[PDB]
RNA sequence: AAUUCUUGGACCGGCGCAAGACGGACCAGAGCGAAAGCAUUUGCCAAGAAUGUUUUCAUUAAUCAAGAACGAAAGUCGGAGGUUCGAAGACGAUCAGAUACCGUCGUAGUUCCGACCAUAAACGAUGCCGACCGGCGAUGCGGCGGCGUUAUUCCCAUGAC
């Protein structure tokens, strides 16, 4: 599948079991509109991008 | 000493309300002590969704739900955690927790 | 050591001419190997189709079931033989504050076929109702009851089978009981829960091909 | 962009999902029939032009002609020779990229014979620049509102037209082709190139292809200017406040506000064959002065890299492409309208007389 | 809601016609013309309002082909007023048709 | 081996019974009549311990076998009848329904229309275990 | 996990047939009943509280030793029945032991008809009758007054708010 960039618009919680992954609210820099919730690794700041394997796929808000 | 004034159950002018077999166990409790439970719940998860939208015949098919109707007895609803003990003042609080999201 | 798909004939299957996409789709068969036959075992399958694919594209909670009560040649024809709601339909519609009303009337087609017809009805809540019940008394709900039986016998008993079907392939029933039932108590999630097929007359095939075109 | 008059009659309707699933694989190479005009030498010592070392946006008297497939006489020559559909670069541009279209727009299909001349109306607002299209709110301003759609749209293809020319070291000795400019000191640096695409399913496509400049290191150019006007409110990001910490930031949030600009400016140096786009990143001077502009930066990017990076597909561009003029070579002769919905997003197709 | 996809309503609309009920086969078309299905002119509005004043001519209801073609001006404003052209004239039409019929059968049969 | 049906659009339809108990999975394809078998994989067929019989995983490859099993034969989609026990027992599907659903449209088919066929008594027989539950 | 069931085709899918239980969801701090208790449809039989009344009799009333009717479940005797569940039993596990909790079968019983039994945390742990003493918003049945919405289009008049 192409891979395809998400832009992080609005940081919102953490997650993970030991406080790891940062669940940010990202936007599509290719349709207009889509805006999706992923978990990420590492430190994320927002208005920054991510390169997505897939943009179907969503992970679970809490 | 008196815990409840409905003594822990939703009877006031009956004398009897059959029994109904609790869905963990097979312990009969009265009708009206049980806690009853709604849940209304979509077959496939919440990824095999995705995977069943783009994997099926039609077109907007509006994939079905899963309707079931528990009831526990006071032992199992405690245990599984559908309801909690509470404080001597909240106990009297009857308006169901708010389902926001 | 006998691979037991190498005698299997697939058969195309075929609805009655009152449906839009006529071919339902494949079955299968053991070739006539000794005494039983393929046909004569092939015959009395019933196929529950959803009217969504039995028509092009519509509701997909009514479904209909479907007698192969003869084989032509390398082709199954079936004939109308019940009818049910979806578990999910009818789990949806019943629903707590309100009166559930049911009703059965046993009534027999002008030809042989005598039905049993089951409707459902779920007194509705008006627009401007502030009380959170919405409940039918019990007399309310036997004159409801008594209506349901007298729209349903009426609608069935005085014409023949490819009629009645035409007749369930809307609801125009369940519409009719809803506005009859208007001035008694105004119901709304009204249908024809259930369709079922007790006595058949004794096999025609002119009949069959009439109804096949 | 146009009233609809009610003699319009309505064949074919398109909408945006369905536009979307297109594909074409096989595409071929495209070969340059035809090399013309004359471009200059590019100054890549305005790349020593960053948020604290700014440029003057100055206006530079140059000609630009917004020729369309009807007035080009290479084309018009061309047209019995070989070729059955006639283009230009911002016309298929937008029918590659019509998915992220949200304004009304509109191109004439003029079927003479076995043919298709993708033109464009002249005297529509067609060669304008749109400004924060796609954004969460676009200017809900008013037309005597300097802040409105018109007037950003009206300073930005200004700018645009600047920028081209100013970076440039317009008065050194140009590159020429073979042809001078076949529209006409006076003229702008602009290289018109025509090739042809074997299109499977037997359509032949003679586009026109518009090179900017040539720089050295030789290398074509696509440039384009990107405008930032009031921030707070066009709801962007600052570009003065650092933008180097934040560059890959300034760019992907303009980026998303201006989608279906800078995909059509991007599909048209693919169509090209430009192997380098670049750009110029213009403000004004006070965030309500729409007279005075000064150059913050300016950043190079290979289309191919590009068009994979922001989104786009081929086999969608062309697929979309061979589906349209599969179409308008398959229905009647005469004056046609591909114009999309101005509210809804689906494109519609319309029948009209010799007239309009 | 009532459909999704639009073109299903005259599917019901005609399933009811089969049966000969045109009062709720008409209700059928009148609640897809008042919907979300506002999508500026679908090539299936034009059959849907054709059928749908056919059977308000035949049940003669004057002020419900008022709501529909009031409803109808709306979803094809600008986009393309032939539809309106070719709409009302089909109604007026069909209108004209059942009256010429209606003084030959009582002038001819029934005068006689 | 040879549905006779066109090569280019025409999908033939099964019907895959995937009955999920709380210590089992079926999968199980059949004629849209429902009397011709073609399939029965189950979760206990595949994994060799009682313990993961109603696996995610072991209805995973109970699927998987399925779906190649009935590709040869040429059922290209497949309608759903999913169900839990019923009767007096749960009425909730078990763990391995999802994996197994998920399972054979991961493998390349088709899923037509899905609808729970659990047997719902209207009033039922004593269900099993004392007045007083499954003490533990 | 094992006891148990199965290539003498179990479990699973399909079409039929028979039996004996039970009346899901709607079902509520709703209704009725002296209490125990009482829920699929329709018919027949007798009873009943409450409201309504400018009818009738005119103290006929309240509570009750003796005496009497009904009284969940289990239990007993005789007849019919035995689908599910299941005291004792028989084994399989668990454990130091387990005569238990967990599992597989399973007899009396669980169901109906006719005779006994008369106890329950039979609870509101709260005798029955009568009077007076704050407020508020709902709820079920009956009656009364009242803008308006709605179904009978034909609306008087009936239902639903
Ligand atoms: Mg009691
Ligand atoms: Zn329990």
């Amino acid at each position: 599948q192409p891979i395809k960039l998400a832009r992080v618009t609005k940081v919102l919680g953490r997650t993970g079991s030991q406080g790891q992954c940062t669940q940010v609210r990202v936007e599509f820099m290719d349709d207009t509109s889509r805006s999706i919730i992923r978990n990420v690794k590492g430190p994320v700041r927002e208005g920054d991008v991510l390169t997505l394997l897939e943009s179907e796929r969503e992970a679970r808000r809490l | 000493t008196k815990k409840r004034r409905n003594n822990g159950r939703a009877k006031k002018g009956r004398g009897h309300v059959q029994p109904i077999r609790c869905t963990n166990c097979a312990r009969c409790v009265p009708k009206d002590k049980a806690i009853k439970k709604f849940v209304i719940r979509n077959i496939v998860e919440a990824a095999a969704v995705r995977d069943i939208s783009e994997v099926s015949v039609f077109d907007a098919y509006v994939l079905p739900k899963l309707y079931v109707k528990l009831h526990y007895c006071v032992s199992c609803a405690i245990h599984s955690k559908v309801v909690r003990n509470r404080s001597r003042e909240a106990r009297k609080d009857r308006t169901p927790p708010p389902r926001f999201r | 050591v006998v691979d037991p798909f190498s005698k299997k004939d697939w058969y195309d299957v075929k609805a009655p001419a009152m449906f839009n996409i006529r071919n339902i789709g494949k079955t299968l068969v053991t070739r006539t190997q000794g005494t039983k036959i393929a046909s004569d075992g092939l015959k009395g399958r019933v196929f529950e189709v959803s009217l969504a694919d039995l028509q092009n594209d519509e509701v997909a909670f009514r479904k209909f079931k479907l007698i192969t009560e003869d084989v032509q040649g390398k082709n199954c024809l079936t004939n109308f033989h019940g009818m049910d709601l979806t578990r999910d339909k009818m789990c949806s519609m019943v629903k707590k504050w309100q009166t559930m009303i049911e009703a059965h009337v046993d009534v027999k087609t002008t030809d042989g076929y005598l039905l049993r017809l089951f409707c459902v009805g779920f007194t509705k809540k008006r627009n401007n109702q502030i009380r959170k019940t919405s409940y039918a008394q019990h007399q309310q709900v036997r004159q409801i009851r008594k209506k349901m039986m007298e729209i349903m016998t009426r609608e069935v008993q005085t014409n023949d089978l490819k009629e009645v079907v035409n007749k369930l392939i809307p609801d125009s029933i369940g519409k009719d009981i809803e506005k009859a039932c208007q001035s008694i108590y105004p119901l709304h999630d009204v249908f024809v829960r259930k369709v079922k097929m007790l006595k058949k007359p004794k096999f025609e095939l002119g009949k069959l091909m009439e109804l096949h075109g | 962009s146009v009233t609809v008059r009610p003699d319009w009659v309505t064949i074919e309707e398109m909408d945006f999902p369905r536009l979307s699933k297109l594909t074409l694989p096989g595409v071929k190479e495209g070969e340059d029939v035809l090399c013309c005009g004359a471009v200059e030498y590019y100054d890549k010592s305005y790349d020593r032009v960053n948020v604290k070392n700014e440029k003057p946006l100055q206006r530079i008297d140059r000609i630009f002609h917004t020729v369309t497939t009807t007035d080009d006489p290479v084309i018009r020559k061309l047209s019995k020779t070989e070729g059955n559909v006639y283009a230009t670069d911002a016309i298929l541009a937008t029918i590659m990229c019509c998915t992220r279209s949200n304004y009304s727009w509109d191109i004439v299909i003029e079927k003479i014979g076995n043919k298709l001349f993708f033109d464009k109306r002249d005297n529509t607002e067609f060669d304008l620049l749109t400004v924060n299209e796609t954004s969460v709110e676009p200017p809900q301003d008013d037309g005597n509102s300097l802040n409105s759609p018109r007037n950003l749209a009206l300073e930005a293809t200004f700018i645009n037209h600047n920028f081209s020319q100013q970076v440039l070291k317009s008065n050194e000795p140009r590159y020429k082709f073979d042809e001078p400019n076949p529209f006409i000191g006076e003229v702008a640096s602009v290289a018109y190139r025509y090739r042809k695409w074997d299109l499977n399913n037997g359509i032949t496509l003679i586009a026109r292809c518009e090179h900017d400049a040539v720089m050295q290191g030789t290398q074509f150019l696509t440039i384009k200017a990107l405008n930032e006007w009031d921030s707070k409110l066009a709801n962007g990001v600052e570009w003065r406040r650092k933008l180097d910490t934040q560059r890959g930031a300034v760019l992907a949030n303009e980026l998303r506000n201006n989608a279906c600009k800078l995909a059509k400016w991007t599909v048209q140096a693919l169509l090209a064959g430009s192997d380098q786009l670049k750009f110029g990143y213009v403000s004004r001077a006070s965030v309500r002065d729409s007279s005075k502009h000064v150059i913050l930066e300016t950043q190079q990017y290979k289309p191919n890299e590009f068009a994979t990076q922001i989104n786009l597909n081929m086999d969608n561009a062309w697929g979309i492409l061979r589906c349209i003029i599969d179409i308008c070579m398959n229905q009647k002769d005469g004056k046609y309208l591909i114009m999309k919905d101005p509210n809804k997003p689906m494109i519609r197709l319309y029948d009209i007389p010799d007239n309009t | 809601a009532y459909f999704q996809r639009p073109e299903n309503a005259l599917k019901r609309a005609n399933e009811f016609l089969e049966v000969g009920k045109k009062q709720p086969a008409l209700d059928v078309l009148y609640d897809v013309m008042k919907s979300k299905k506002h999508r500026t002119w679908q090539k299936i509005h034009e059959p849907i309002m054709l059928k749908y004043l056919e059977l308000c001519v035949d049940l003669r209801k004057s002020h419900l082909a008022k709501e529909g073609l009031y409803q109808y001006k709306n979803i094809c404003q600008q986009v393309n007023i032939k539809s309106l052209e070719d709409v009302v004239r089909a109604y007026l039409k069909l209108a004209e048709e059942k009256t010429e019929a209606a003084k030959e059968e009582s002038q001819q049969m029934v005068l006689d | 081996s040879l549905g006779p049906q066109v090569a280019e659009g025409e999908n033939v339809f099964g019907v895959c019974h995937i009955f999920a108990s709380f210590n089992d999975t079926f999968v199980h394809v059949t004629d849209l009549s429902g009397k011709e078998t073609i399939c029965r994989v189950t979760g206990g067929m595949k994994v060799k311990a009682d313990r993961d019989e109603s696996s995610p995983y072991a209805a995973m490859l109970a699927a998987q076998d399925v779906a190649q099993r009935c590709k040869e034969l040429g059922i290209t989609a497949l309608h759903i009848k999913l169900r839990a026990t019923g009767g007096n027992r749960t009425k909730t599907p078990g763990p391995g329904a999802q994996s197994a659903l998920r399972a054979l449209a991961r493998s390349g088919m088709k899923i037509g229309r899905i609808e729970d066929v659990t047997p719902i008594p209207s009033d039922s027989t004593r269900r099993k275990g004392g007045r007083r539950g499954r003490r533990l």
